[PDB]
């Protein structure tokens, strides 16, 4: 409702606003009602529509329509039959069956559809139970839900913040806002307005987050959805409701299909009118038209294949929770990918440390176990000794079997990194620290802002004591006056001032927070070792020390993520950083994972290297874009389009929740398909927007889990490149798949089409082709998915999602114009060889289907003048039905052939490497064998037992189809751009 | 553009031309295994069909013989039939040969070939089926109650029909059989309550033999054989119950000959007769 806070207000305003006092609280009698007026502290869960409801959309999507329109047909026919006495059950049949097809398609694509899960049982581990309000001057327990705005309500460290509050009394509060910046550093938070921003203000408490430590008062401004959290879930589930491009195109398929079958019926149903045709012709003539036109299997084995596909994925680690964005990876131009826990192991570890005035750099993998960076000289023992003995992080205990770098540690960021790095290189480092008996004097403070511990050395013959002090590299500067090299006490003068002031900035440059390390050996006569120490520091030195090194730390990216961008980018992806993160260490992360180039530069960086300043220079020069949140949010779309245009190589830093699905919305706009990858809550609205959503397991959240299509069960990006590269494959076999439906279809439709012209008998029934749809060409269009790539998968580009269709005009035509006709052409032969060889000539048999399916005659005259009964006349028909669906079936194990590729040839392809299209041929071979021989030992359903020679009357014509696409496609190999790649090729 | 407009054109006009040769060159390499003067199969044929003359819509004959108008299709059916059977119409003596008057063998005229071009034929008198020649009443019997159909057997290229041997009594004796060389035809009453209603039906063939004689067979096929007549076997009900519909079953015998459950025509008939008061 409200978007806007209220932070810039003190107490008495706030107060007088809101109308409640800070010790008083607010009295229940004005709380509850409050209450009621407003609403309960909980988050409204989405609409959910009935999954039966979803279930029964799916009778009327995609071809069902057609089909159902047939079944109408068919009964309607029937019952005309019936009225006249003359009817077989045989529309009856044909109607049941596409009943039973429109129900299995409806099934398929159910199960196909992306399922609808609310989001907000992945905020139950957030979304507190109870809190400490205070109401009529006495402190409260009551529930999370009961709270209203005004109402003054303290937090403790260790529990869940129970509204959006502003702080009033803070005593060193600190929060994690991990659900709304995806960062988990703990934020300091006060009184005091410091920032603009409400997100950042620091006198603001957020609803759901943890208060890690300290004790804060507030009074509630937002409650339930009117929170951040609030709108952040109600963007993550509302928005959503588009389709998959795989969906987009398989609808546009449909829709030629559906207008091919539609033309063609009224055009035919014209022509059948006017050559004096009575409504039952008509209409039977119809429901061939729609049976043959429609694919009755295609768009379950569509599903089979991706499924088939998701579970291979699965295999490797990767969950597709849609069935459809197995194909979304591949055809994908840009990539929006958060940095924290994504791009970045999310721990906090050590990178570079900087000692005897060289700069040595560490490996930061989170399987490492050891690392050399020349630790055999001096400077480095006495700089490992400082990294354990000043250093309080421990680990818990019975974790042996763990490796080191996943063990769970008590302390902050720097101090795991450091025992993490000390536990690597040293080995163990709890028997050196128990050594060392430190003095109960350990004083740190947020102030004081310098770690110090006194140690007496466990040398025999030393037994000395030695003092260590780590800080902040200008604190620690400062409070020292000499410098170790080579193990020599070599005073600092102003020349290793310079160094170590440049190398400071060489290391903060790197957006790597930086700690500095000095000891002191305190002398045994003015210390022995009966000597005891005060916290109060008034028996020891707190200056004068010897400086060492400099570590820092950089929360590295993933081993696998470079060279995965890579890959990405030479797939010619765009791949974007939307971090929530400052802007330093996001680009020095994007310069280190290669999303920007060592070459490139942006704006500032050239400004400065030119000692001009940033408006003087012209933006063309710079191939990099390094955007703020504060920047982003003064845009217009114009501007962002212009952004998103111009720069190949963009980070965006310090984004809200919200402005990540604003950066996304306008990746889309540019007529791309766009993937987000993700593991925070702040995450989900863009997983949830993108087309593609990708999740990581082990560093995810639950929203972002539920929220994303995929989820990388072992976090690794080259799941993402193989998913590329899976999608494009699919793609080119789902094309593959598909001309060789249509082709099929156009094999059926020609029959009934001369059947009405010229007259002959019906040269195959309509129940025959529903054989050939769903019986012979149900396994080979699934083999045709199991086809190896013909060329260079990612050296593609990705495709246009508007001027590339998976379904073009090119593949319809081929299989439509070219090889449909052809198959026609065999299955006529096929069916006229039946007929001569038993006395009607292909002549006598113009103009006869009336005469012949007339039951009054029994004595029809075929060419050499004998009589035939109108049950031998039928029976001879089934058999040329029979005969001409074998001859399909022959030149489809040809056009199964030959749709193996679509450029490349059977030599260079392989005949027997798939043997999927083995299984395939032998399963065509068989069904025929059972549907000839087996079902038509009896006649039924117009089937019957061939002669031999009848199965082979075809093959010739097979052998044609085959010779005619090798040629197709050697002239396409032979001379790329000729007019004949261009007006032949798809 | 213009030149692709063309191009396109012109490869889908040759790509259909050579696709129409290929056709026709492959129905015409198949034309050349058959012949003009036998089928190749006769695996549908074989077995010959027995069909009636009226040509009649439901197995139905449905009539009343006050009304000329009720049985005026089935007399000029039958008149359009027999018009060729007339003694005018087989006067020739190069096509036709007046064939012995009684019964016998299965005459060959040697084997399916172009030699001896045009067989001949033996000629069939309208006379053998009297009160259903039309000769003397033009109008058969349906102006009283005496329906008349004529069968035949359906034509089916050298087809030699054997009559059944003596090995059992097919049915109730015809007593005037010559089995050798006369196919036998019997009508009768498909249900009991038929037989009872059917009453006493008068055969009229040839010689005075109830059946197909075998002079006139083998068929030789519409080209060695035009003009060919088939032997034919008057049927007439003279005495049938009035107002009722009666079910006829019609059937040849041989060895040669078969029967389908399938086919209700395959050696069968079913007509289903009535004659209106
Ligand atoms: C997309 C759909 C594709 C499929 C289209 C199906 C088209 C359906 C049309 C059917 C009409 C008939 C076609 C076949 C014609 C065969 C010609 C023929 O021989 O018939 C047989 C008769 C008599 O034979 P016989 O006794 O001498 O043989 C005895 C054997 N022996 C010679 C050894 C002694 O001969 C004669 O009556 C000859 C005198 C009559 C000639 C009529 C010519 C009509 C031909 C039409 C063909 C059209 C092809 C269209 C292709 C389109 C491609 C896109
Ligand atoms: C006896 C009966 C026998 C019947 C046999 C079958 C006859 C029909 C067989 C094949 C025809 C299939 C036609 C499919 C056409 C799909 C059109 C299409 O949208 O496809 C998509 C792609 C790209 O489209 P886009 O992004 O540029 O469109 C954007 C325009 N927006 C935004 C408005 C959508 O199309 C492309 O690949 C670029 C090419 C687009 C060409 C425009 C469509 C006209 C092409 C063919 C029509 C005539 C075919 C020949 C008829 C033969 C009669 C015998
Ligand atoms: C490279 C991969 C294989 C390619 C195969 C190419 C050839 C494909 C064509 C046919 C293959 C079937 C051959 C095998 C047949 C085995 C059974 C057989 O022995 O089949 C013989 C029949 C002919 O029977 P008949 O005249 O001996 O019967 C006379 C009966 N009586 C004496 C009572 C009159 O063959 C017939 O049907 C006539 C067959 C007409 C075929 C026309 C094809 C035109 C294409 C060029
Ligand atoms: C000889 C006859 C059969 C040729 C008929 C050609 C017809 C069937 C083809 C040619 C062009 C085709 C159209 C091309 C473009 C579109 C727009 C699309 O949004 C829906 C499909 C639709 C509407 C197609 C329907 C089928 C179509 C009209
Ligand atoms: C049966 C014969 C005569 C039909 C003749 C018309 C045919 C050859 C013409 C008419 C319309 C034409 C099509 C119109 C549109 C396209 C889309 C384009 O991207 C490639 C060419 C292509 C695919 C043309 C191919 C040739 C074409 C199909
Ligand atoms: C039928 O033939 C018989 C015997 O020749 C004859 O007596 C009878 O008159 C004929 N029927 C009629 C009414 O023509
Ligand atoms: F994990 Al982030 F922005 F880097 F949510
Ligand atoms: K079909
Ligand atoms: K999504
Ligand atoms: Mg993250």
């Amino acid at each position: 409702g409200m978007d806007l806070d209220d932070h810039r207000l003190s107490n008495t305003e706030l107060e007088q606003k809101y109308g409640t006092n800070i010790i008083q609280g607010l009295s229940s009698v004005r709380a509850t009602e409050l209450l009621a007026r407003d609403g309960p502290n909980t988050l409204t869960p989405p609409k959910q529509t009935p999954e039966i409801i979803k279930f029964l959309k799916q009778m009327v999507g995609g071809f069902s329509i057609l089909l159902w329109i047939g079944a109408a047909l068919c009964w309607i026919a029937f019952v005309i039959q019936y009225v006249n006495n003359s009817a077989s059950l045989d529309n009856v049949y044909l109607g049941a069956i596409l009943v039973l097809v429109v129900i299995l398609t409806g099934i398929f694509a159910y199960y196909q559809e992306a399922k609808s899960t609310n989001i907000m049982a992945s905020f139950s581990k957030m979304i507190p139970q109870q809190a400490l309000v205070i109401r009529d001057a006495e402190k409260k327990v009551i529930s999370a839900e009961q709270l209203v705005v005004g109402d003054v309500v303290e937090i403790k460290g260790g529990d869940q913040i129970p509204a959006d509050i502003r702080l009033v009394f803070s005593q060193g509060c600190k929060v994690d806002n991990s659900s709304l910046t995806g960062e988990s550093e703990p934020q300091a938070r006060s009184t005091e307005f410091t920032h603009e921003n409400p997100l950042e203000t620091k006198n603001i408490g957020f609803y759901s987050t943890t208060c890690l430590e300290g004790t804060a008062t507030g009074i509630v401004i937002n409650t339930g959805d009117r929170t951040i959290i609030g709108r952040i879930a109600s963007l993550a589930s509302g928005v959503g409701s588009e389709k998959t491009p795989i969906a987009i195109e398989i609808e546009h398929f449909v829709h030629i299909v559906a207008g091919v079958a539609v033309s063609i019926g009224i055009i035919f149903f014209i022509t059948a009118v006017c050559m004096k045709y009575y409504v039952l012709d008509a209409i039977i003539f119809l429901i061939s038209i729609i049976v043959a036109n429609v694919p009755e299997g295609l768009l379950a084995t569509v599903t089979v294949t991706l499924s088939l596909t998701a579970k291979r994925m699965a295999k490797k680690n990767c969950l597709v929770k849609n069935l459809e964005a197995v194909e979304t990876l591949g055809s994908t131009s840009i990539i929006c990918s958060d940095k924290t826990g994504t791009l970045t192991q999310n721990r906090m570890t050590v990178a570079h440390l900087w000692f005897d005035n060289q700069i040595f750099v560490a490996d930061t993998s989170e399987n490492q176990t050891k690392q050399a960076f020349d630790q055999s000289s001096g400077t480095w023992a006495s700089l490992s000794k400082i990294i354990t003995l000043c250093n309080r992080a421990e680990f818990r205990p019975g974790q042996e079997s763990v490796p080191i770098m996943k063990r769970t540690v008590v302390g902050d960021a720097s101090e795991t990194a450091l025992l993490k790095f000390s536990e690597v290189i040293l080995g163990d480092v709890m028997g050196i620290r128990k050594r060392n008996h430190k003095v109960a004097e350990i004083p740190f403070n947020s102030t004081n802002k310098f770690q110090l511990s006194i140690h007496e050395t466990e040398d025999p013959n030393n037994k000395r004591f030695l003092v260590v002090m780590k800080g902040a590299p200008e604190r620690i500067l400062e409070k020292c006056s000499t410098i170790m090299i080579n193990g020599q006490e070599q005073p600092l003068d102003k020349s290793s001032a310079d160094s170590f002031h440049t190398a400071y900035m060489e290391l903060g440059g790197l957006g790597e927070r930086v700690l500095g390390f000095c000891h002191l050996y305190l002398p045994a006569e003015q210390f022995p070792q009966s000597y005891i120490f005060d916290v109060d520091s008034v028996n020891f030195p707190t200056s004068n020390f010897c400086f060492v090194g400099l570590l820092s730390m950089i929360d590295p990216p993933r081993s696998t993520v470079p060279d995965a961008v890579s890959k990405c980018r030479s797939a010619g992806i765009k791949v974007i950083m939307v971090t929530g993160d400052h802007p330093i260490t996001a680009k020095a992360i994007a310069k280190s994972v290669g999303i920007i180039s060592a070459n490139n530069e942006t704006v500032e960086d050239i400004a400065k290297r030119r000692n001009i300043a940033v408006e003087q220079v012209n933006k063309r020069e710079a191939k990099a874009a390094v955007v703020t949140g504060m920047e982003l949010k003064d845009m217009t779309p114009e501007q962002l389009d212009e952004l998103l245009t111009n720069y190949q190589e963009i980070v965006f830093a310090r984004t809200s929740p919200q402005q990540k699905l604003i950066i996304v919305e306008g990746c889309q706009r540019q007529d791309a398909i766009v993937a987000v990858t993700g593991d925070g809550v702040n995450d989900s609205p863009a997983l949830k927007k993108a087309d593609i959503g990708i999740a990581m397991g082990i560093a995810g959240s639950d929203a972002a889990k539920n929220a994303a299509d995929m989820v990388l069960l072992d976090d690794n990006f080259a799941s993402i490149v193989t998913g590329v590269e899976e999608g494009r494959l699919i793609f080119d076999n789902l094309k593959k798949t598909i001309a060789y439906t249509l082709t099929a279809n156009i094999a059926e439709l020609c029959p009934f089409l001369i059947y009405i012209v010229a007259g002959l008998p019906l040269p195959i029934g309509t129940i025959t082709i529903l054989f050939i749809d769903l019986g012979t060409d149900i396994i080979p269009s699934i083999a045709l998915a199991y086809e190896k790539a013909e060329s260079d998968i990612m050296n593609r580009k990705p495709r246009h999602k508007k001027k590339d269709r998976l379904v073009n005009t090119q593949l319809a035509i081929y299989s439509y114009l070219h090889i449909g006709l052809m198959q026609a052409l065999g299955g006529f032969l096929v069916y006229f060889t039946v007929y001569a060889q038993q006395g009607f000539w292909p002549t006598s048999l113009i103009n006869l289907r009336v005469a012949w399916e007339t039951d009054d005659i029994n004595d029809l005259e075929d060419s050499y003048g004998q009589e035939w009964t109108r049950y031998q006349r039928k029976y001879l028909e089934w058999t040329g039905s029979t005969a001409f669906f074998v001859a399909i079936m022959i030149q489809q194990i040809a056009d199964l052939i030959i749709r193996k590729t679509r450029r490349n040839s059977i030599f260079q392809q392989g005949l027997f490497r798939n043997k999927v299209i083995w299984v395939g041929i032998a399963s065509q071979v068989i069904v025929a064998l059972i549907l000839s021989y087996g079902l038509g030992s009896v006649p039924a359903l117009s089937f019957t037992m061939l002669r031999v020679q009848y199965w082979f009357v075809a093959v010739p014509h097979a052998i044609l189809i085959w010779v005619y696409d090798e040629m197709r496609k050697l002239f396409i190999r032979l001379y790329p751009g000729s007019w004949w790649d261009k007006n032949m090729y798809y | 553009t213009g030149g692709s407009w063309f191009k396109i054109l012109l490869f889908y006009v040759i790509f259909y031309g050579c696709l129409a040769g290929i056709f026709i060159g492959t129905i015409q390499v198949m034309l050349l295994t058959i012949s003009e003067l036998k089928p190749t199969y006769q695996d549908r044929v074989a077995p010959p069909g027995l069909t009636q003359i009226p040509q009649i819509q439901k197995t139905e004959i449905s009539f009343r013989p006050n009304d000329p108008k009720s049985y005026e299709a089935y007399v000029l059916n039958i008149i359009r039939f027999l018009e060729k059977y007339k003694d005018s119409a087989q006067k020739d003596d190069m096509i036709f040969e007046d064939c012995g008057s009684m019964p016998s063998e299965p005459k060959e005229r040697g084997e399916f070939n172009h030699e001896r071009g045009e067989r001949k034929v033996c000629r069939f008198k309208l006379d053998w089926l009297g009160n259903c020649s039309g000769l003397n009443d033009e109008s058969y019997g349906y102006k009283e109650g005496k329906p008349c159909i004529i069968i035949k057997l359906n034509r089916v290229l050298g087809f030699k029909p054997k009559p059944p041997k003596n090995e059992s009594l097919e049915t109730y004796p015809l007593t005037m059989k010559y089995n050798p060389n006369v196919l036998p035809v019997q009508c009768t009453g498909k249900r009991d309550e038929d037989k009872d209603k059917v009453g006493n039906i008068e055969y009229f063939g040839m010689g005075g033999f109830y059946g197909f004689p075998l002079q006139y067979y083998p068929y030789y096929g519409k080209l060695l054989q035009p003009k060919y007549l088939q032997p034919l076997l008057a049927v007439q009900f003279t005495n049938l119950t009035l107002d009722t519909e009666i079910r006829i079953e019609c059937k040849a015998y041989g060895e040669n000959i078969g029967y389908s459950e399938k086919d209700r025509f395959q050696g069968r008939f079913d007509v289903k007769i009535e004659v209106k008061s």
